[PDB]
């Protein structure tokens, strides 16, 4: 991912 | 950066008239993967925080009214208010979240339209008290005048004067929906007393000569 | 019941530390993305700053970068927005929201809180200098007297006419800022057959610097 805003 | 760009910055409408406004991007907020537009609707009342109405373009947020229209592709979109009400005068912005940073518009008021009415000008030459502690405002009174759409300014001795202006305007008065603004000419006792004859001069559609009220230094 | 509740701002001197706090309520603070945006007195939305749910990523406007920090709580649902060496450009309302969309990029925010404001300024508490203002023939039936407040700080000045007796065309222009100070004006229009003859005095009292002047308006004597 590239740009996140919510981890898994 | 992307910069969004909001058409118009003030919005005459009257109760119950359809009302549109423009928002474009310099780049394109469609996600092709999704066919999505990356653009948000925020109304602001005075006072409050802003509230959304409708993001991806079209998709309106629950609660919000049916009448709020989303509408627009690419780089162009379009909030539609059918039969607007006076509970939406408020101000309008757009956001696009498709890349990072997130940026607004410059924002778009939505104000009452009423009947033109030219305006009140008054000008106060510098108090005496004022010009014993070394200073001279010059003030100038616009009220009562629509639309907002104003040209005012300052000619000392026949020359406009740009340097140490200040203007404040009103917000749109809640019994008569009309304008008022204040300008005032800021400069040092020394430099009052160089010249004589000040003007306050303004430009309205109201009037197609501009309105002038003047004073001379040593007249009264 | 989705509640942002935001506190820390308040005055503060150029190049001065100042933190805003966010309690987060009604929802679960862990699922979403919290971020700050800031309007500025030209009532102009701008994006500050987006942390990850997890606080692992942090994302800040251009401008601010190397001098806001962004700190996330997830044990008390509650997020620190650290600005330091604060500039005359960061006086703004600034106001906690949630994000929304997916786990990746920018989004909308439904949720805004009240907004904390911040003013940075080098301006001591200023009292204000109170001018009348008087016409330099009685043309029109109506005459228009006017009251400058003039090189206050801080904000607000309460503005009135006897004492709210003058209610009825008065108009209040917002403040401007001019050399670090406040300067605002207030006209009243009243009949003709009253002033001179009956008394106008311009009421301006600053709470700041605890001043309270009562400006008589007395017309321009020329000899
Ligand atoms: C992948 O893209 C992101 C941005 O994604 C977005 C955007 O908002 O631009 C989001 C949406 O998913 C996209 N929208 C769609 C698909 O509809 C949208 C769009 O596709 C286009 O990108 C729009 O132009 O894209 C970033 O570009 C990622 O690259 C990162 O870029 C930043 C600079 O902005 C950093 O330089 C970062 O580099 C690091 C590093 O390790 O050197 C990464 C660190 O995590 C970063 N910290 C952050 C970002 O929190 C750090 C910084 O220096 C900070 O100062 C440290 O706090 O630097 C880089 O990865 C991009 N990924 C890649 C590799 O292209």
């Amino acid at each position: 991912v590239t740009g996140i805003r919510i981890e898994d | 950066d992307i910069v969004m760009t909001q058409s118009p910055s003030s919005l005459a409408m009257s109760v119950g008239q359809k009302v549109t406004m423009n928002c474009k991007s310099s780049q394109s907020l469609l996600n092709s993967s999704n066919q999505k537009n990356y653009l948000a609707w925020y109304q602001q009342k005075p006072g409050q925080s802003p509230k959304l109405l409708v993001y991806f373009a079209s998709t309106r947020e629950s609660g919000v009214p049916d009448r709020f229209i989303g509408s627009g592709s690419g780089t162009d979109f379009t909030l539609t208010i059918s039969s607007a009400q006076a509970e939406d005068l408020a101000d309008y912005f757009c956001q696009q979240y498709y890349s990072t940073p997130p940026t607004f518009g410059a924002g778009t008021k939505l104000e009452l339209k009423r009947a033109d009415a030219a305006p009140t000008v008054s000008i106060f030459p510098p108090s005496s008290e004022q010009l014993t502690s070394g200073g001279a405002s010059v003030v100038c009174f616009l009220n009562n005048f629509y639309p907002k759409d104003i040209n005012v300014k300052w000619k000392i001795d026949g020359s406009e004067r740009q340097n140490g202006v200040l203007n404040s305007w009103t917000d749109q008065d809640s019994k008569d929906s009309t304008y008022s603004m204040s300008s005032t000419l800021t400069l040092t006792k020394d430099e009052y007393e160089r010249h004589n004859s000040y003007t306050c001069e303004a430009t309205h559609k109201t009037s197609t000569s501009p309105i002038v009220k003047s004073f001379n230094r040593n007249e009264c | 019941e989705v509640q942002l509740v935001e506190s820390g701002g308040g005055l503060v001197k150029p190049g001065g530390s100042l933190k805003l706090s966010c309690a987060a309520s009604g929802f679960t603070f862990t699922r979403y993305a919290m971020s700050w945006v800031r309007q500025t007195p030209e009532k102009r939305l701008e994006w500050v700053a987006t942390i990850s749910n997890g606080g692992s990523y942090t994302y800040y406007l251009d401008s601010v970068k190397g001098r806001f920090t962004l700190s996330r709580d997830n044990a008390k649902n509650t997020l620190y927005l650290q600005m330091s060496s604060l500039r005359s450009e960061d006086t703004a309302m600034y106001y906690c929201a949630r994000r929304e969309g997916g786990q990746a990029g920018p989004a909308w925010f439904v949720y805004w809180g009240q907004g904390t404001l911040v003013t940075v300024s080098a301006a001591k508490t200023t009292p204000p200098s109170v001018y009348p203002l008087a016409p330099g023939a009685q043309t029109n039936s109506m005459v228009t007297l006017g009251c400058l407040v003039k090189g206050y700080f801080p904000e607000p000045v309460t503005v009135t006419w006897n004492s709210g007796s003058l209610s009825s065309g008065v108009h209040t222009f917002p403040a401007v800022l001019q050399s670090d100070l406040y300067t605002l004006s207030s006209s009243v229009t009243v009949p003709s057959s009253t002033w001179p003859s009956e008394t106008v005095t311009c009421n301006v009292a600053h709470p700041a610097s605890s001043t309270k002047v009562d400006k008589k308006i007395v017309p321009r004597d020329c000899g």
